[PDB]
């Protein structure tokens, strides 16, 4: 996260840290005691699916304070429409091997209904994006969880306010822009998979997933987030399904 | 009704037979008698921050 602040410990209790062989991989969002939403692109280069760990209640990566809860990731579900190495349909649904225990430091973010998300949440201007990603473009990643408040743009506006780039990917109906074009504030590659959380009448909801962009906090460019509202029904149906052997599962989308 | 100001609902809104509207809540919440407000029914409802709620 570039240009944000430390999220006070326990104020982003749905934030997930994903590790592979103990190394920082991506962020994620807890949506109930056994399910985490992250980005499909986080898994493009995994070879050993058995060493994927989700950590809840994490804040400071340098110390163990006892609020952290680690769980093995039993299943990674990706839409059939996602193509590794491309940007569209950038979402993954992870089933934890055992539920996390809800505490003051581990709480799920509400996965909203599609209608409520499209009709109401999509019109809330500012939302929070968080993670342990790069503090600067080509800089070190954060030891403490960072958070940034970003405004959402309508896609016509995003394309109009952005600097034209060669081979630049299209912003589809499964994405949305948020952030700033002045190069001061953005989410970064290490924040991939983390939440874009929106407040509405006293409750926070999942509206986006840190997905892609052109260099972190690059002048003339905004952050691009997966538009979670397009996946509510897909996510809900999978959460009612029985687990299947094998960690990776490709599930039909829609 | 739901398209305009969330039909006055705190959380979810469903449109019915003509000018009828029913508000609903996420799991871990129940609807108050005002028909619009959602109150937690569990210790750790989704989307609420305990350290801020207890302060
Ligand atoms: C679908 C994801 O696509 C991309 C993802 C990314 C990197 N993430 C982000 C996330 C949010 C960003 C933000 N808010 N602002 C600025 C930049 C941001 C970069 C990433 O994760 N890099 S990675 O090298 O680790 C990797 C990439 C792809 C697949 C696996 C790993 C950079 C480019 C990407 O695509 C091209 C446009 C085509
Ligand atoms: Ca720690």
């Amino acid at each position: 996260i570039v240009g944000g602040k430390v999220c006070p410990k326990g104020e982003c209790p749905w934030q997930v840290l994903l590790l592979v062989n103990g190394a920082q991989l991506c962020g994620g969002t807890l949506i109930n005691t056994i399910w985490v939403v992250s980005a499909a692109h986080c898994f493009d280069k995994i070879k050993n699916w058995r060493n994927l760990i989700a950590v809840l209640g994490e804040h400071d990566l340098s110390e163990h304070d006892g609020d952290e809860q680690s769980r093995r990731v039993a299943q990674v579900i990706i839409p059939s429409t996602y193509v590794p190495g491309t940007t569209n349909h950038d979402i993954a649904l992870l089933r934890l091997h055992q539920p996390v225990v809800l505490t003051d430091h581990v709480v799920p973010l509400c996965l909203p209904e599609r209608t409520f998300s499209e009709r109401t949440l999509a019109f809330v201007r500012f939302s929070l994006v968080s993670g342990w990603g790069q503090l600067l473009d080509r800089g070190a990643t954060a030891l403490e969880l960072m958070v940034l408040n970003v405004p959402r743009l309508m896609t016509q506006d995003c394309l109009q306010q952005s600097r034209k780039v060669g081979d630049s990917p299209n912003i589809t109906e499964y994405m949305f822009c948020a952030g700033y074009s002045d190069g001061s504030k953005d989410s970064c590659k290490g924040d991939s998979g983390g939440p874009h959380a929106t407040h509405y009448r006293g409750t926070w909801y999942l509206t986006g997933i840190v997905s892609w962009g052109q260099g972190c906090a690059t002048v003339g460019h905004f952050g691009v987030y997966t538009r979670v509202s397009q996946y509510i029904e897909w996510l809900q149906k999978l959460m009612r399904s029985e687990p299947r052997p094998g960690v990776l599962l490709r599930a039909p989308f829609p | 009704i739901c398209v305009n100001e969330n039909g006055g609902c705190e959380q979810y809104c469903s449109d019915h037979t003509g000018t009828k509207r029913s508000c609903r809540c996420h799991e871990g919440y129940s609807l108050l008698a005002d028909g619009v407000s959602c109150t937690p029914t569990v210790e750790y409802p989704c989307g609420k921050i305990p350290i801020l709620e207890k302060r």
